[PDB]
């Protein structure tokens, strides 16, 4: 049986709300553990876009205008696919910032949705709290208004003895005073409890209520970050094949690259001649 | 998923 | 075809053939220099990447969270700073291979010279005394126009001259011949000295062309393995990573939803039952 908020964030304290404010506190540790996760992504988005550029910058500005044949094509090779692995971390930033940009639209859905439970749950616990007050001012006096009752009763059967008819007639107007006066306070006692369980029993719905919408907003929270995770390391992942097949373009260029091929077609480009200077011999003057 | 990797040269080379 | 047999000038003047092969190891000194600027500047590119992830991972948060996803994203800020520091080692790889290409390249540079200084040499001296032989040569028909006027000036006296007037004109004749006679060996013996630079040359050009061979046979070797080496050490860091980026995931796949939040109840719990309905108290009961 998997345990639940709504079953285990009680207080055995009437006029406590702890349970509330433990999974209230949560989603603010939640908030910001959301934050993190954005900050991370910001940081390492503009990481992997300037990583991206510099590599780029290499690769179109460096030489090798020298080399001619395969060894040409071979350095020209990697200089294309620089640029090439250069320009796809760019377009990693820009998913990575699609990333951040999709959890700060959920981190503020929350927010939203949180900030009418807290008025609600603000509203009726106040009112509960107001009324138990109230309740129990009314349980002193209703107490009191007893006391006076038995007090005045006693009062009236101590002199209606050997006491004179005006003394017993002052002592049993007021017994009578004092017995109305507590069954006022008695009814205005129980219409105090009443109101305040009426209140408790909105509270106890209320609470039950905003518990399971809490859980909710965890379980979506943790199940989005946790996703969030595994998407950025498999694009990561995936970007570590993308390069890989880039720079295997340039082994595949290097296969075509024979030593002699690049000697025999320089000589056959550059050649300036198969035969020796001839020699300078006497050359006589009338021969 | 998984990268290739790297790659021995042609063994008809030096 | 070889180095050695085909630069050669028919021109005896020109050396042509050498300028050319020596310009193509120029050019292939400026062709390793640009190898060694590519690794150069992708070693600091690395560097800086590396550091900045690093970075990136130490001074990111994550304390609020706890259990399973807190693991996991230490997990990732963990294998965040594994790859900045595999990737700083990268550029200390990359500058070693700099390094081995720059000590090459002067290795070369360095015998270049040798030759350099022998070819320059007899060159200067081919041509020295091809310039002493024509000179001798100018110098020789000269004395022979010269011996063939004095003669014919002869000739013209010698019918109804005089005795002591045609001795003077053949005495110039034979003094003209003289001068010619010795200009010839002056200008035999040029011709003996230049073919003896001349063969000297010829097998100093041989010779010259089969090491310049060579030395580009090395060359477009160890740039070819370069290339072939760079591109598996760039390979080779992307096994890296996804290798660090697999325990990332290896981390998420232990990461359960409801163990988090069980994990959450059972560690910040306040209570399993409401309070209790505040009843109506009799004060006589």
């Amino acid at each position: 049986p998997q345990l639940q908020f709504k079953d285990a964030f009680w207080c055995r304290d009437f006029t406590a709300h702890t349970g509330y404010e433990v999974l209230l506190q949560r989603l603010l540790d939640g908030r910001k553990m959301c934050k993190d996760m954005e900050e991370l992504l910001r940081q390492r988005a503009q990481a992997e876009e300037r990583y991206g550029k510099e590599l780029v910058q290499i690769a179109r500005k460096a030489g090798g205008q020298t080399e001619i044949n395969s060894l040409r094509a071979s350095f020209d090779s990697l200089k294309q696919q620089m640029e090439n692995v250069g320009s796809s971390h760019i377009q990693l930033a820009l998913t990575l910032r699609e990333e951040l940009r999709s959890l700060e639209e959920f981190r503020e859905r929350q927010k939203e949705q949180r900030k009418k439970y807290e008025a609600v749950m603000d509203r009726v616990q106040k009112s509960k709290l107001s009324l138990y007050k109230k309740a129990m001012e009314s349980k002193k006096t209703y107490e009191q208004k007893c006391r006076d009752a038995d007090d005045a009763e006693q009062a009236f059967e101590r002199i209606s003895a050997n006491g004179h008819q005006k003394q017993v007639e002052k002592s049993q107007n007021k017994a009578r005073q004092c017995k109305d006066s507590a069954t006022e306070a008695e009814r205005v006692y129980r219409q105090s409890i009443a109101q305040l369980e009426k209140v408790r029993a909105e509270w106890e719905q209320e609470h039950r209520t905003t518990c399971e919408a809490f859980q909710l907003q965890e379980f979506d929270r943790l199940t989005i970050l946790r996703n969030a995770l595994w998407v950025h390391s498999n694009q990561l992942s995936m970007q570590c094949v993308k390069d890989d097949e880039l720079y295997e373009e340039v082994r595949l260029t290097l296969e075509g690259c024979s030593i002699d091929a690049d000697i025999d077609s320089f000589i056959q480009a550059k050649s300036t001649g198969t035969e020796p200077p001839a020699p300078v011999p006497y050359q006589n003057y009338y021969d | 998923s998984k990268p290739k990797g790297p790659r021995n040269p042609p063994p008809t080379w030096n």
